[PDB]
């Protein structure tokens, strides 16, 4: 029943074609509730979800204002951290910036998390006690030395204590129907002959939210992990998630292999047999 | 640089049935750096009015997207995704196989 | 909703 809103800020820049391209999304657990794109026309934090729409022109105005701000500032960062690293303009760079707070089952606060990643590594992260960061090398130590002296800790434990959580209770209310849902996940295999002497085992499962979920293979009851080919979780784009893991067997040995699968909507975890 | 190469999945939101209407989709994901090009094919061809989700990444900072369109699966109609990346050094077809 | 004060690295 634990819970999360994140908020996820990307912005790339591309030499001698123009401004970089800002784009934030903000999540709900695994529902994407806004957007903004620099690129776009309207300029406007917009809805993603049904639940988000009902926030009165206050909240979208606010919203869009604050973004745009965000926007300039990872601008000025790519700059800045072409000036850290030494770098030309010949080539694009990425600025990644994810933040945003857990609550458990009972929507008290559990973690709050702020991280800024360049060129797809870590680069500064805050820690856990909200008050001290981690810096990757030794560019991110004069980005440290900065935000320690800005007290930007302080300001980022407030918001994440605070009105983090106090937001993402309120969508958790107006959103009930679909945030608050749990679908548990329609399970099957299927057997397909690769050759005369071996087979595909899939283990299927379709329909299901929240994303998190395991499935696993055992064959006599020792899991197959080194053997499986498990796809990424997949969107179906209804709201729901899909996920297979694969093993190829010898044909004949079917009945040594299950599939067994986790999952917070199901009443206890399955095992999907061959017999 | 880091560059990560796209993982790259075609497949219908519900069951294939044959003149059923449906959603094809081809789900991108664990790329660095973002600039991605990706294509759903017909019969080999560019489908027009393709839409995709907005730009997000994972934990591990790598990015992911969601190309979609409504389509009405037939018997004889194949289906595909194209994707070009840096990492790739041609681009990639992979062919729905609705029998997975 | 996001948080409104800013940063720069």
């Amino acid at each position: 029943g634990s819970h999360s809103m994140r908020y996820f800020f990307t912005s790339v820049s591309r030499p001698g074609r123009g401004e970089p391209r800002f784009i934030a999304v903000g999540y709900v657990d695994d529902t994407q509730f806004v957007r903004f794109d620099s690129d776009a026309a309207s300029q406007r934090m917009e809805p993603r979800a049904p639940w988000i729409e009902q926030e009165g022109p206050e909240y979208w105005d606010g919203e869009t204002r604050k973004v745009k701000a965000h926007s300039q500032t990872h601008r000025v960062d790519l700059g800045t951290l072409r000036g850290y690293y030494n770098q030309s303009e010949a080539g694009s760079h990425t600025v990644q910036r994810m933040y945003g707070c857990d609550v458990g089952s009972d929507w008290r606060f559990l973690r709050g998390y702020h991280q800024y990643a360049y060129d797809g590594k870590d680069y500064i992260a805050l820690k856990e006690d909200l008050r001290s960061w981690t810096a990757a090398d030794m560019a991110a130590q004069t980005t440290k030395h900065k935000w320690e002296a800005a007290h930007v800790a302080e300001q980022l434990r407030a918001y994440l204590e605070g009105t983090c959580v106090e937001w993402l209770r309120r969508y958790l209310e107006n959103g009930k129907e679909t945030l608050q849902r749990t679908d548990a996940p329609k399970t099957h295999m299927t057997h397909h002959a690769v050759s005369d002497h071996e087979a595909t085992l899939r283990c299927w499962a379709l329909s299901f939210y929240p994303a998190e979920i395991t499935l696993t293979w055992q064959r006599d009851g020792e899991d197959q992990t080194q053997d499986t080919e498990l796809v990424e979780t997949r969107p179906a784009g209804d709201g729901t998630f899909q996920k297979w893991a694969a093993v190829v067997v010898p044909s004949g040995q079917e009945q040594r292999y299950t599939c067994h699968v986790q999952h917070e909507g199901l009443p206890k975890p399955l095992t999907l047999r061959w017999e | 640089m880091i560059q990560r190469t796209p993982k790259i999945q075609v497949y219908s939101r519900h069951p294939a049935e044959n003149g059923k209407s449906n959603f094809l989709n081809c789900y991108v994901s664990g790329f660095h750096p973002s600039d991605i090009e990706v294509d759903l094919l017909k019969n080999g061809e560019r489908i027009e009015k393709v839409e995709h989700s907005d730009l997000s990444f994972s934990k591990d900072w790598s990015f992911y997207l969601l190309y979609y369109t409504e389509f009405t699966p037939t018997e004889k109609d194949e289906y595909a995704c194209r994707v070009n990346h840096v990492t790739l050094s041609q681009p990639k077809i992979v062919k729905w196989d609705r029998d997975m | 909703l996001g948080y409104g004060f800013v940063n720069y690295i």
